[PDB]
RNA sequence: UGCUGAAAGCAUCUAAGCACGAAACUUGCCCCGAGAUGAGUUCUCCCUGACCCUUUAAGGGUCCUGAAGGAACGUUGAAGA
RNA sequence: CGAUGUCGGCUCAUCACAUCCUGGGGCUGAAGUAGGUCCCAAGGGUAUGGCUGUUCGCCAUUUAAAGUGGUACGCGAGCUGGGUUUAGAACGUCGUGAGACAGUUCGGUCCCUAUCUGCCGUGGGCGCUGGAGAACUGAGGGGGGCUGCUCCUAGUACGAGA
RNA sequence: GUGAAGAGGGAAACAACCCAGACCGCCAGCUAAGGUCCCAAAGUCAUGGUUAAGUGGGAAACGAUGUGGGAAGGCCCAGACAGCCAGGAUGUUGGCUUAGAAGCAGCCAUCAUUUAAAGAAAGCGUAAUAGCUCACUGGUCGAGUCGGCCUGCGCGGAAGA
């Protein structure tokens, strides 16, 4: 609601399209489409999107804030786009991309091959660094978590796949 | 996960959250503090 | 085709002469041991100054049986009695240092190579 | 893939170059002749119906004969259907030989098992016998208790009891195909299959690995 | 276990939306199975005479007919009380 | 109380789940191996012997494990009859005695041809709308569902090492 | 009081509970308890609310930003609550103890300075230091925010053949 009531500026270059609850937002960096919850009424005037509850729905304001939040990052998406970086820690742990497949060596018998979904593209500037790029903020996060899950950081040496930002607290073993 | 009838915040980084009808304690600092009412 | 209570002769110089099978090892409700299989035994007779004594409880591998062994073309090799070789309880390696009477190539294991080398005859 | 109909001839063995004896059931498989193709439009499902063998004219009823005449094939000893896969296609009056299995590694074999008549629980269900001695009175191969007490006050459906054993359909799965030879109408599979010498067998490529 | 995410400027696996997750569940495998009276489908086969009567109706009977099939009898079965 | 046969065993089971093993998972005072604890889970699987009437229990040796409970402390018109309420006899103890013991000891009759329900099998009848012979569709039902060890990965990850 | 020695209607079934006391006949009518969507006779009735748990249609201590109503209060455009930027200093490593004990094993003290503010230190961390962070304060933001009270309905606590 503090979030809902905050307009989304739609910048020069982005094309908004609305058909009832089905929004579509096109920019130089792709196009996203979302169906906003019924309880949400969205309006489009000036170069801005504004949001509000809808008579008859008990949770309109909570919904409108979600809708707002989402559309705001749809616009970030088709303009700036999102970047999620991971990094590998542990001996022998390495990665590489070929086309749209990230090849992960992670101390398993078989190496691991992870198919990227439409919209997400990857690049390793380093055998131990994965840079995801994408316009859909949910999908890029889902992917980053999928990769991280092949080997989540462990608490004794911090080994595994981690978000480049991430804080991994280590701990000591049980004394003898 | 501690599972019990009485679940509480055990430190300042504990949060009570309801998920799917079930009261829980989530902590960002101490894994032992994590609870589910049950 | 050896089971609990079965008596076996002894195909080595361990000093044992007669042993009884008190367990067929290798599975729940397992009924029979045959050539190549390990059994638990108690010693019912032993010579005076050997490596083991009457009443000692150990393991042994069966190396000859009356029921015999089948070979892959349908053949059978049968022996006139049941014999075993005594094995350390833990290491499951032979107590004796010599082997007596014929054995079968079914023993060709990493584990029982020493028994076939020592055997007078291998069938 | 479709299967075929055959006759159990008996068992024998194949000896191999290096000393293995393979026990084989000998299955006679003559050409299967297609007597009706079923399709979605007409039948609601896709299948061929086949016959094989030969049958005595005087034993072929008129209904039976009209059905065969329609397909343009001579009478056979019976009729069996095999479901079709997408892309599987056949035509009425077509002959299918045992070479169908030429490169099938394993097959499932269905037969009617030999009949053991009315069987007691010891043989039919491997029940254990009570004491032969120690005072047992008239109760050695008899079944024992068949239930609890007042609660439930009844015997449960499915209770293992004596009754007819054998003479039923049984499928034995994943038998190795040891040899196929159409010139002799032969298929050899490794191992035993259900039925008595003489009786019909259904052979299909193995549904498993 | 998570992703995106407001309600609650943050946070939050959840309220809307989204990804995973076990020998349990539904399938997949085997057997029975249309008395499934909701008695289903497909192919094939067989039958092509008259009359009378009452309370005239899905009526009752007579003469002639007697198919396909089924069964019977016999010789029988690795089928079977 | 005009009778609902008692312990234990044998045979045959069926359900619950407060789960013994196998499966999934959170925490760990979880380095690995191996454990502890809690959550989810009832699909299947879940020892033979020595002693004793034993159930249980102790013990030997297995096993992935040798689960806890309900079912008239499941199951004698299914079996046993070792324990335990008859009559014989004896010992200790009590009683003057007849006798008694919830002390011990030796011995000591276990019936029923299944009408109805139920269950396992197998037929006859009629129906399914003229009758008939086959081949099917597949609603519904049942069965099955366990697991060891070795090897490769790798003497790798982990570890001061083992 | 009722059953016993009492039928009829209701409580699914159900002597003993609720309604009610059967002389006989009726294919009339009104009511009682209890009921009115279908099995099943009568409101898918009207009006104002509550609940979202199939609560209703089993179970307590106790636990919880579930949700409705009510009366008060604290802080706040002299800028509050949340978030984000920065600071978080000096005597001094306070005294004692200890091999070491420097805010942070333990014991005692807890003053004072420079301060916008900064505890002789709230938690992590080190062998002891270092290092992270809290209290507190300036900045940014710009209108609300905090949690006790009387109450309605719900939620977990809740495993059996
Ligand atoms: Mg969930
Ligand atoms: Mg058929
Ligand atoms: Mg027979
Ligand atoms: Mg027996
Ligand atoms: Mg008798
Ligand atoms: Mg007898
Ligand atoms: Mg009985
Ligand atoms: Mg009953
Ligand atoms: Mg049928
Ligand atoms: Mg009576
Ligand atoms: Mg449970
Ligand atoms: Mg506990
Ligand atoms: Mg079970
Ligand atoms: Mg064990
Ligand atoms: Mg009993
Ligand atoms: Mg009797
Ligand atoms: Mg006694
Ligand atoms: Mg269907
Ligand atoms: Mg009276
Ligand atoms: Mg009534
Ligand atoms: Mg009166
Ligand atoms: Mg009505
Ligand atoms: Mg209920
Ligand atoms: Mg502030
Ligand atoms: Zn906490």
């Amino acid at each position: 609601s503090r979030v809902a009531k905050a307009p989304v500026v739609v910048p020069a270059g982005v094309d908004v399209k609305i058909n009832g609850q089905v929004i579509t937002i096109k920019g130089k960096n792709g196009e996203l489409t979302r169906t906003l919850n019924d309880a949400v009424e969205v309006k489009h005037a000036d170069n801005t999107l504004t949001f509000g509850p809808r008579d008859g729905y008990a949770d309109g304001w909570a919904q409108a804030g979600t809708a707002r939040a989402l559309l705001n990052s749809m616009v970030i998406g088709v303009t700036e786009g999102f970047t999620k970086k991971l990094q590998l820690v542990g001996v022998g742990y390495r990665a590489a991309v070929k086309g749209n497949v990230i090849n992960l060596s992670l101390g398993f018998s078989h190496p691991v091959d992870h198919q990227l979904p439409a919209g997400i593209t990857a690049e390793c500037p380093t055998q131990t660094e994965i840079v995801l790029k994408g316009a859909d903020k949910q999908v890029i996060g889902q992917v980053a978590a999928d990769l991280r899950a092949y080997r989540r950081p462990e608490p004794y040496k911090g080994k595994g796949v981690r978000y480049a930002d991430e804080v991994v607290r280590t701990k000591e073993a049980k004394k003898k | 996960m501690k599972v019990r009838a009485s679940v509480k915040k055990l430190c300042r980084n504990c949060k009570i959250v309801k998920r799917d009808g079930v009261i829980r304690v989530i902590c960002s600092a101490e894994p032992k503090h994590k609870q589910r009412q049950g | 085709m050896i089971q609990e209570q079965t008596m076996l002769n002894v195909a080595d110089n361990s000093g044992a002469r007669r042993v009884m099978c008190i367990k067929v090892l290798g599975g729940s409700h397992r009924r029979y041991a045959g050539v190549g299989d390990i059994i638990k035994i108690t010693i019912k007779e032993a010579i005076p100054r050997g490596k083991v004594k009457k009443g000692d409880v150990l393991k042994a591998v069966v190396v000859r049986t009356k029921k015999g062994v089948r070979r892959p073309d349908g053949s059978v090799i049968r022996f006139d009695g049941n014999a075993c070789v005594l094995l350390n309880n833990n290491s499951e390696q032979p107590i004796g240092t010599r082997i007596f009477g014929p054995v079968t190539r079914e023993l060709r294991s990493e584990k029982f190579m020493k028994i076939i080398s020592l055997a007078p005859e291998v069938l | 893939m479709i299967g075929l109909v055959g006759k159990k001839v008996g068992m024998t063995r194949i000896f191999t170059e290096d000393g293995v004896s393979i026990p084989v059931t000998v299955i006679e498989v003559e050409a299967n002749r297609v007597t009706q193709v079923k399709d979605l439009a007409n039948d609601g499902y896709r299948a061929i119906q086949v016959t094989t063998g030969a049958k005595k004219a005087n034993r072929v009823t008129k209904p039976e004969a009209g059905h065969f005449a329609k397909a343009g094939v001579e009478a056979g000893r019976g009729l069996w259907e095999f479901r079709l896969a997408e892309g599987e296609e056949f035509t009425v009056g077509q002959s299918i030989s045992v070479e169908l299995f030429a490169d099938v590694k394993k097959v499932d074999v269905t037969g009617t098992s030999k009949g053991k008549g009315f069987a007691g629980t010891v043989k039919r269900w491997n029940f254990r016998t009570q004491d032969a001695t120690h005072g047992n009175s008239l109760s050695h191969r008899v079944p024992g208790s068949i239930g609890q007490n007042q609660t439930p006050g009844k015997v449960f459906k499915g209770k293992k009891m004596a009754g007819q054993m054998g003479n039923e359909r049984v499928t034995v799965q994943s038998l190795d195909v040891v040899r196929v030879d159409a010139e002799r109408n032969l298929l050899l599979v490794k191992g035993a299959v259900p039925g008595a010498t003489g009786s019909d067998l259904i052979v299909k490529p193995a549904v498993k690995a």
